[PDB]
């Protein structure tokens, strides 16, 4: 179908690759294909440039020094696939090329020294750790420098607080005390500030000089003449106070770390830590909180002018003032390249300690490098943090949007920067400072709401991991070509113009025109402008700027529809909708879940598996197209060729398409005809009617496929052995599994049916005398065998698609201690849509199948054609999700005309525009009708007499033209299948695209009787034959008590859980045919009395007249 | 439609819960002897429908109900004891 | 296909008012017979009732007849409320002669006791005059089919007669109904309860055999020419 | 709320709990 | 912002009393007069995310659709609303925990 | 504050945030120098009271006003622990009720007085002791517990004391944790305590409410399980004449 | 998902579901009835992978007649979280909930879940007709109006 563009601003850049946050910046944190002489600091290179000038006990005196020289990563000893296959880490060897030193000179350069394994990236932009994908997502917390705040805890005060960069030293605060004192905090100790001053060499008059003027602050500073005497004699009590138990003068060997060197303080090296304080503080700085090792005195650089600063702000300066600890101007990203060098930093910082301590231990003359290093620190604190960390996500894989946009994920929690799930609401609340940064819409519902989040379409990250976003420069007039990406900081300085003004040609095009400055909008003269906007685009995340009318959406239903879109289930008929915002071409692409041209060529080889292609000389490529895998989240993702064998080739178009991909356009669902009224109570409340219909074109139809797997150990009664002789069984049973014990290919398999057969040994006592007699007299003779197989779980099931086994010892194999050989089975299914099944619009309308409809029924146009979807209006202006309206209008032009369309987000279709198309449209529709012989029929006309009187219509105009208008309207008479009749007044009708979500009633749902109760707590749950049981949660026994439901409750406590006794005489009873039990004594009384007993405490039973009663006597 | 004339049963009962004590009790002992213990049986005997029709409902619960209504029952607080109320039972085919 | 055709109970009344039940049934005709039916129903079963009044001194639709308590309103409403029955089978019309003495409660009944026409219901309320009470009365009976009311058809007879609303259909109302049946492991088969509302004329198993008949009648006109 | 005066052996405690602390759902926690 | 709604709701009554939106909200079907005059009038004033009144007030109406700024300067208040009902949610029946263990006897 | 923080606030029954001044004695007004620190008296012959405020307090009530003990004179909350004394139990408890049902009344909800009245009832369903009958002179007391000790040791077996009490503001959950049944003090935090103290003393717990019976598993005291009902039995006609044919032997 | 058809006092119930709720009470039922002369035999002939008979749907339903099961939805923050209904074998993999049962509910047809109980003792069963039956629960508990009332959509139409 053809495509139609809508609206003008045209966007002077395209958009950026998308995925950049997550490659380029590993990339740069790992410097793969630079020479090691160029190599520049951050990532790989700083920490080990970090750590490594290596001194030894007593420094430069014992000999022994070693010091970093350059590094090697390896090539990874697996393929990409290999590893998801044998469940590995797809990773490469880092060694370190160091040289060791003597005190007599050694020139002991060690060949490399391997110091541990380190993953690395997909082009995709995702890791593989131990087989699966996963994602490392960025993080938010407030940038290093110096800040202030008011004090919560003390009403109009001011705390200051010091911040340098992550694990490279601690919080320090100064607080004015409500007693005068004046207190630094750091280490979570609290200490006089004074001291430290001391250690500066600040004397009691100096203090009198830069610190006196606003207020009678220095007051409690000042009456503590008690220690501003010897600098020397400073640094010990502080040293005493601190970290306590030793206390000599050799304190300047803890002093020197928050001090000079980059040790822990370097809050920048030519980053924000003085830049910030250079700005906000009082001028003048180079790297460390005060300079150390000058002449052996400590001098001062951040900690005095802070003192200042915070007291010429309690009286103060004008133009002094707090700070915005909300502000994107002190919210810094870290990159995944950052928190993986980050952690590459612990891992030396161990290696050191551990090397320090041996060089000591061995003779001097021995010692060389290799011999020296450990390289079980690295290689551990690099695998804790992508296999631990609250940051290594799984991976979002339901459908190639979904994975983008876990890229592109920021958070506020988990490690170091730590925000607890019980915190915040201003840190919550969307800031002016967003825009354009991150987007205002597409946060989580529930609990999350604000903490979790996605970056902004045009935005970007920048060297010290700021959020960016393209303004054009406007030259008093013109509008320029040239762009520039500025920080939410060198923001608040512009008249910035939105993208919506006008332009003759390239220069404004009215005296009034419409802009921000610092936030608040500002109309402005086309002089006073300094920016623009590049395109309305640039302030969405993606999945916002996936939904057509945007405009004419309530943001908090567009949130909704901007989620569920990321739920959205790849299906066999995947189909762009029918109205787009034409994003959907390039999220497919920069997904990769779809293949595409290298070089201009010519296509040869075009199969199910293979598309190759003789290219431009260039040699010859085969790409393998993945078919029928399985998601991270069981979604079967796979690849379709769209080339024909023997073509010349785009320079790079859609050689294949992907998953949710139709033409390499993202194809989330189908568009389909609805109409909008309610039916007979169908589509209440949020319930959806469907027309079998649809499952008849094999419509919303999806291939889901889930994964199997049992292990085999070996124990104190043997090993566990993966058999095909399983005890007791059919052939029938065997019928299916290879001379291995696994399933064949293509079986169907059923619940129970034998997945793995599998024989562990147990040993339940030895068979006893006289049951041996007969087991050899009438033949069946004792085993020393249990069936324990694995077998289909109740519900399950479908077509098996794959097998796979790794045992122990196996190429490149490690499985875990004391299990021997594993079995994965793979299990396909193709599902259709039920009866309860979840649909939705990516306006937001979401809601239940509750009724397929035989095509007898369902509301039909008068040419013949019924409808797809009944949706229920009344949910439409409670929330205001009125695109879904608009939508709705266009998709029947559309329908009749024959085309697709592309209405970008605040720049699409107008109302005119659509109702020229409509009108368009209907001399089709009805030129079709009078072409074919017909026109306006008694029913149509019942309808149009009523539907003037209604006001729709035109009196005077004749039922043809009155046709017309209704239809223009988006409306149409509309015939009840049912009854031949129509519906009085008539109904709005078209296309939409809705999507089938990741929720499927397939997935739900299950009913328990009776099953397998646990050896552990003893009630229901594991279920090897059958599904396992409801719980009844504190609320439900707060509602019984509120009814008088006496023995409704006590039965769901006793008879229906633990109450074995009871539980079975329910049982048996109801097998007999009586009135179930009447548990005269519960069980969990019985189990009371005693637990107490077996602690003393006598505990004893009285009847109504007051004597001991006794509950017990089994 | 709801339950067989729900609201004149809550008014024979001084509260709510008796109405449902009894029907319980009523239920219980109905349900023990065979329904060979019925106050209402000739054809005011409540019924099913099937693919064959007009077979004796079941719920020992409708029963108690029913046969509640027709003030036929006596309940009550204390009167009839226990222990000799249970023997007794045993008169016209038992369980 | 599978199942078994259908039961068709019909627990009735005895005249007016019917109830039938066609049972299980392949998931759709519940509607497919149902709402063809009903459609006849209330629209072709041929009926017969009043159609013109005339009555001396002074005429009009809207009016007050000394001497008697009820107005030309009251009096023609209670007129349509009056079912009667041709015997004769070719009968086309016929006119009804009322004469009314002194004070009185005048009915139905006290109509001219012709033949050839049996009057249904002749305990009705007609009208009622006081003392010195003159009402005479001539209203046309008339063969039709549906609702033809009095402003199509203007029907003439002298030049003081009114012409009435036409309610020739001796159903009065019509209600049908389509829930589910379980029946093995199918809960989801059709049962249809159409409900009849009748006049005396007619019985309801009467209107829906003659409106079986009427449906299946028009079918057949669907052969080849 | 049959309208009626009490059964005794109604657990008006929690009645009392759940009646007022349900609509506490649409209690603004914004304060 | 007061008189364009009060005279949305006049028209409707005075020609057009059986329009859907009208006639929903009317009866107690769904809608109401704030949500209607989001539809049809102006959205009106909006709150900035720091308590003060945002003195350019979203002019525009969904039927002719709200603009980038007018669509980002109301959405402060989505959210600071929006986290409101998530507070009081996850809090599971705390307040109802609170009185069953007071009164239940 | 307002939502459901002052729902809480209320129940939790705690000096709440905005300390409203209420006088302690019924007098005349003085208020004095609305510059430097603001201050409301409240004075008669004898008594004169001073209360001073914080200045940005919204107090509303011109010079020379008459008031009542209790009144509130600063606008906003009443501390609920300071109004009980100062003007009773009874008083207290409907302000409680009054005030809670604003909130729940003002966002939009309609429920019974009589559903708060029972919770507000149990805040106060105790008592401190001044000078005791048969235990220490500090001990906390449900109210009829120490009412069989009260006009009881004066309706029959008269002697020793009456007992004199005084009503104590208990905050629901504290109201909670106070209660004489062992069994129920138990699932809460400090597990031990209860069990240590309760098996000291001869501790009999009486099964009374509801929580109890239920960790127990025991049928519940109410409805179907309320001593009032469950004891009742039905019998037949035809049975009740197989008892007249029976117990005359 | 919604049940407009059903009766106020009626249920869901998927038949699946509702054979495996009240199995060993069907199991009896199969001896009694005729067909299957052991209670094992029976077990047998169910579980068989699949393909129930004509005749075992027939009984399921003379066991399930006049038995109520137990409905409850999400945070269940007032007695009316739990209602009492006369079970209805239903085509298809979902409960349906009537329509007006909602209000109380809180339910909505986009998504939400329910789950289901089934009591045992005539005592129970007795217990959940008498006095949680949604059909026995009209007003409210709180403030005596009506909960189960006409609402969104019902109102539209009249
Ligand atoms: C170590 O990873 C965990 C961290 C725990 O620690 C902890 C404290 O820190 C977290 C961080 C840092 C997050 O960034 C995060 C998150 O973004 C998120 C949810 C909760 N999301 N859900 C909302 C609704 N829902 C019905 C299900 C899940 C989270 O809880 C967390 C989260 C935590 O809880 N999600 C969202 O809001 C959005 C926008 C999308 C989610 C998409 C899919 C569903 C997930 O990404 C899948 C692919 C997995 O990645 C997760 C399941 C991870 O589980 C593992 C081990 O794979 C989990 C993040």
């Amino acid at each position: 179908m053809e495509i139609k563009r809508f609206g003008r601003i045209r966007e002077v850049i395209p958009l950026p690759p998308l995925t950049e946050i997550q490659v380029e910046s590993y990339k740069k944190a790992l410097q793969a294909d630079v020479p090691p002489e160029k190599r520049e600091n951050v990532g790989i290179q700083a920490a080990f440039k970090e750590t490594f000038p290596i001194e030894e006990g007593d420094k430069g005196k014992g000999g022994l020094v070693l010091d970093f020289l350059e590094y090697r990563i390896g090539d990874p000893p697996f393929s990409q696939d290999e590893c998801r296959e044998k469940d590995l880490t797809y990773q490469a060897p880092l060694y370190a090329r160091l040289q060791l030193i003597h005190k007599d000179t050694g020139l002991i350069k060690e060949d490399e020294v391997f110091l541990g394994h380190l993953p690395l990236m997909t082009e995709d932009g995702s890791f593989i750790i131990n087989g699966a994908d996963r994602v490392i997502v960025s993080q938010i917390h407030r940038s290093p420098g110096v800040y202030f705040t008011p004090d919560p805890a003390r009403p109009g005060r001011y705390i200051a607080s010091i911040i340098p960069l992550p694990k490279r030293g601690p919080w320090i605060d100064l607080e004015v005390e409500a007693s005068g004192v004046v207190t630094m905090k750091v280490n979570k100790r609290k200490f006089p500030l004074v001291l430290l001053l001391r250690v500066l060499g600040y004397d009691q008059e100096t203090l009198v000089r830069e610190l006196s003027a606003y207020g009678d602050l220095v007051q409690g500073l000042l009456d503590e003449a008690v220690l501003a005497m010897r600098p020397e004699e400073a640094m010990v009590r502080l040293f005493t106070l601190l970290r306590p138990g030793d206390p000599p003068k050799k304190d300047k060997a803890l002093a020197y770390l928050f001090g000079l060197l980059a040790d822990p303080k370097r809050y920048d090296l030519g980053e924000a830590g003085r830049y910030k304080a250079e700005e906000k503080l009082g001028v003048g700085l180079s790297g460390r909180t005060l300079v150390r090792f000058e002449d052996g005195e400590f001098k001062d650089e951040v900690f005095l002018p802070t003192l200042r600063y915070l007291f010429a702000l309690t009286a103060g300066v004008p133009g002094h003032e707090v700070d915005d600890i909300d502000h994107l101007g002190n919210r810094r990203i870290r990159t995944v390249g950052e928190l993986m060098a980050d952690q590459f930093r612990v891992g030396l910082a161990r290696l050191a300690r551990g090397v320090r301590e041996r060089m000591v231990m061995g003779s001097p003359d021995t010692l060389t490098p290799a011999k020296l290093v450990n390289s079980r620190p690295l290689e551990a604190a690099l695998r804790e943090f992508f296999s631990r960390s609250q940051l290594s996500q799984f991976k979002d894989e339901t459908n190639p949007l979904s994975s983008l946009r876990h890229k592109r994920r920021i958070s506020a929690l988990g490690p170091g920067g730590l925000t607890r799930e019980r915190a915040g609401f201003d840190v919550r609340d969307v800031h002016r400072t967003h825009y354009g940064r991150i987007c205002p819409v597409e946060t989580p519902e529930g609990a999350n709401i604000g903490l979790i989040t996605s970056l902004a379409a045009y935005a970007r990250v920048d060297a010290l991991g700021f959020i960016r976003t393209p303004y054009r420069r406007v030259k008093n007039g013109v509008v320029t070509e040239e762009v520039v990406y500025m920080t939410a900081s060198e923001e608040d300085r512009y008249t910035i113009a939105q993208a919506n003004t006008p332009l003759e040609g390239d220069r404004i095009a009215t005296d009034r025109v419409v802009a921000r400055r610092r936030g608040e909008p500002v109309i402005v003269a086309p002089e006073e402008v300094e920016f623009m906007d590049v395109s309305p685009k640039q302030v969405f995340s993606l999945n916002t700027n996936l939904i057509p009318f945007l405009e004419h959406d309530d943001a908090n239903r567009a949130l909704m529809g901007s989620n569920m879109q990321t739920q959205a289930v790849p299906l066999i008929r995947a189909q762009a909708p029918v109205v787009m915002t034409g994003l959907e071409e390039r999220v497919v692409r920069d997904s990769l879940a779809a293949l595409y041209a290298e070089e201009d060529g010519e296509v040869v080889k075009v199969d199910g598996t293979r598309i190759a292609v003789r290219y431009e000389d260039g040699r010859l490529v085969e790409h393998p197209l993945r078919r029928y895998a399985r998601s991270n989240q069981g979604t079967a993702f796979d690849q379709r060729p769209r080339v024909r064998v023997g073509q010349r080739v785009k320079k790079g178009d859609l050689l294949a398409d992907g998953p949710a991909s139709e033409e390499g356009f993202l194809a989330l669902g189908q568009n389909v005809l609805v109409a909008i009224m309610p039916f007979d109570g169908y589509n209440f409340e949020d319930a959806i009617v469907i027309s079998e219909e649809l499952l008849k074109r094999d419509f919303y139809t999806s291939i889901h496929i889930e994964r199997y797997e049992i292990e085999a150990r070996d124990t104190k009664l043997g090993p566990e052995r993966i058999t095909r002789d399983i005890p007791h069984l059919s052939e029938a049973a065997l019928r299916d599994l290879d001379e291995e014990g696994i399933v064949r290919i293509g079986a169907e398999v059923k619940p129970g049916d034998i997945l793995v057969g599998r024989t562990s040994f147990k040993g339940e006592q030895e068979p006893s005398p006289e049951e041996r007699l007969l087991r050899s007299i009438f033949g069946e003779k004792a085993r020393d065998v249990k069936d324990t197989s694995l077998r289909v779980p109740p519900g399950e099931g479908g077509i098996v698609v794959g097998r796979l086994r790794l045992r122990r010892g196996d190429p490149g194999v490690e499985l875990k201690p004391g299990v021997r050989e594993v079995v994965r089975v793979f299990v396909a299914q193709k599902r259709k849509l039920q009866v309860g099944d979840k649909l939705a619009n990516r306006h937001g309308n979401k809601g239940v199948v509750a009724k397929i409809l035989p095509v007898e029924d369902m509301p039909h146009l008068p040419d013949g054609t019924p409808v797809d979807v009944i949706l229920n209006p009344l949910g439409v202006p409670s929330r205001m999700n009125l695109g879904q309206i608009l939508e709705t209008h266009l998709g029947l032009a559309g329908y009749f005309l024959g085309q697709r369309y592309i209405s970008p987000v605040f720049d699409g279709a107008t109302e005119p525009e659509i109702k020229e198309l409509l009108a368009e449209a209907f001399n089709l529709y009805f030129g079709k009708r009078q072409g074919e012989g017909f026109g306006v029929d008694k029913r149509e006309k019942e309808v149009l007499a009523r539907a003037e009187k209604l006001g729709l219509v035109s009196p005077g105009k004749s039922p043809e033209e009155q046709l017309k208008e209704l239809f223009d309207l988006g409306k149409v008479v509309l015939y009840d299948g049912r009854t031949g009749e129509p519906f009085e007044g008539p109904i709005v009708v078209g296309q939409m695209f809705i999507m089938k979500l990741y929720h499927m009633v397939e997935d739900k749902m299950h009913a328990r009787s009776t099953g397998p109760y646990s050896l552990i707590t003893q009630q229901p749950l594991g279920g090897k034959a059958q599904f396992g049981g409801q719980r009844f949660g504190e609320m439900e026994v707060w509602a019984l008590e509120a009814y008088g439901a006496a023995h409704t409750l006590q039965e769901m406590l006793t008879i229906k859980s633990d109450d074995i006794e009871g539980r079975n005489a329910a049982y048996q009873a109801i097998i007999k045919g009586e009135d179930v039990p009447e548990p005269s004594v519960p069980e969990s009384f019985r189990v009371l009395v005693k637990e107490l007993q077996a602690l003393a405490l006598d505990v004893q039973t009285l009847d109504e007249k007051d004597n001991p009663v006794d509950i017990f006597e089994g | 439609m709801a339950e067989p004339g729900i609201d004149k049963l809550f008014g024979m009962v001084d509260s709510k819960y008796r109405l449902t004590v009894v029907v319980a009790k009523r239920a219980q002992q109905l349900l023990r002897h065979r329904f060979k213990n019925t106050v209402l049986e000739p054809e005011e005997r409540p019924k099913m429908r099937t693919l064959e029709g007009l077979y004796d409902d079941p719920n020992a619960v409708t029963w108690a109900m029913k046969e509640l209504l027709t003030g036929r029952l006596f309940f009550g607080e204390n009167l009839v004891p226990e222990d000799r109320l249970q023997k007794e039972m045993e008169r016209l085919y038992p369980t | 296909s599978k199942l078994k055709a259908p039961v068709f109970t019909a627990t009735t009344q005895g005249d007016h008012y019917g109830e039938f039940v066609l049972e299980p049934l392949e998931r759709g005709f519940g509607v497919t017979l149902g709402n063809p039916l009903r459609r006849i129903l209330l629209s072709s079963i041929p009926g017969t009732a009043v159609t013109s009044v005339y009555i001396e001194d002074v005429l009009h639709e809207f009016s007050t007849i000394p001497g008697v308590k009820e107005d030309v309103v009251e009096i023609i409403l209670n007129l349509k409320e009056l079912v009667v029955r041709f015997l004769d089978p070719k009968m086309a019309s016929t006119t009804l002669i009322l004469r009314a003495e002194g004070p009185k409660e005048v009915r139905a009944g006290d109509f001219t006791p012709s033949a050839d026409v049996e009057i249904m219901n002749p305990d009705l309320h007609i009208a009622t005059l006081e003392e010195g009470g003159k009402l005479y009365m001539e209203v046309r009976v008339d063969r039709g089919v549906g609702y033809v009311p009095a402003e199509r058809h203007g029907i003439k007879d002298r030049i003081n007669a009114i012409p009435v609303d036409a309610i020739f259909s001796p159903v009065r109302r019509v209600a049908f109904q389509v829930e589910d049946t379980r029946l093995g492991q199918r809960t989801d088969l059709d049962k249809l309860t159409l409900r009849i509302w009748t006049d005396g004329s007619v019985t309801p198993l009467e209107a829906l055999n003659q409106a079986v008949a009427i449906l299946k009648e028009h079918l057949n006109y669907f052969a080849n020419p | 709320s049959m309208a009626r005066p009490v059964s005794i052996g109604e657990a008006v405690g929690v009645v009392a709990a759940e009646s007022i602390g349900e609509p506490g759902t649409q209690l603004t926690m914004r304060t | 912002t007061e008189k364009v709604t009060q005279a949305v709701f006049k028209n409707f009554e005075e020609n057009y009393p059986f329009n859907p939106l009208y006639v929903m909200a009317q009866s107690g079907a769904r809608g109401n007069p704030q949500q209607i005059r989001q539809l049809c009038g102006m959205r009106g004033l909006m709150q900035k995310p720091s308590g003060e009144t945002f003195e350019v007030p979203v002019r525009s109406s969904f039927r002719e659709g709200l603009t980038v700024l007018e669509y980002f300067i109301s959405s402060h208040g989505a959210r600071k609303g929006g986290a409101d009902t998530a507070l009081r949610t996850a809090d599971s029946g705390y307040l109802t925990r609170k009185l069953v263990d007071v009164a239940h006897e | 504050t307002q939502g459901l923080p002052r729902v809480i606030e209320l129940f939790e029954a705690r000096r709440p945030k905005a300390k409203a001044v209420i006088s302690e004695i019924d007098g005349v007004v003085r208020i004095e120098e609305g510059e430097d620190r603001l201050s409301v008296f409240v004075e008669s012959e004898g008594f004169s009271k001073e209360y001073k405020l914080p200045k940005d307090a919204r107090l509303l009530v011109k010079d020379g006003d008459y008031v009542e003990a209790g009144q509130p004179l600063t606008r906003g909350a009443i501390d609920p622990h300071q109004l009980l004394e100062a003007k009773g139990p009874e008083a207290v408890e409907r302000y409680l009720v009054d005030e809670i049902q604003k909130v729940y009344r003002a966002q939009g909800v309609k429920l019974h007085d009589k559903h708060i009245e029972i919770v507000v009832r149990q805040m106060l369903k105790y008592v401190e002791v001044t000078d005791p009958g048969d235990s220490r002179l500090l001990e906390g007391q449900v109210l009829e517990k120490w009412d069989v000790e009260a006009l009881n040791e004066r309706l029959i077996a008269e002697g020793k004391v009456p007992v004199a009490w005084k009503p104590l503001l208990m905050g629901v959950t504290k109201s909670a944790l106070s209660t004489k049944s062992w069994l129920s003090a138990a699932s809460f935090q400090n597990t031990t305590h209860v069990l240590t103290e309760a098996a000291i003393a001869g501790k009999k717990d009486e099964l009374i409410g509801l929580k109890e019976n239920v960790i127990l598993g025991r049928l519940i005291p109410a409805g179907t399980g309320s001593d009032f009902v469950r004891f009742t039995q039905v019998v037949d006609q035809r049975t009740l004449k197989a008892i007249e044919e029976a117990r005359k032997e | 998902v919604v049940g407009p058809q059903l009766k106020l006092h009626q249920c869901g119930l998927p038949k699946r579901m509702a054979l495996e709720l009240f199995k060993p009470f069907l199991l009896k039922k199969m001896e009694e009835k005729a067909f299957a002369p052991n209670v094992k035999a029976a077990r047998r002939m169910l579980e068989r992978q699949r393909d129930i008979k004509d005749e075992v749907w027939d009984a399921l339903e003379e066991v399930i007649h006049g038995k109520v099961v137990l409905l409850n939805r999400a945070p269940t923050l007032h007695r009316l979280g739990i209602q009492a209904f006369q079970p209805v074998l239903v085509e298809g993999q979902s409960i349906q909930l009537h329509p007006l049962v909602c209000e109380a509910f809180n339910a909505d047809f986009d998504g939400d879940q329910m789950a289901v109980h089934v009591p045992l003792s005539s005592f129970a069963q007795a217990e959940a007709r008498i006095q949680m039956l949604s059909a026995h629960n009209l007003l409210s508990p709180a403030s005596g109006e009506p909960l189960a009332k006409p609402s969104r959509d019902i109102i539209l139409g009249l």
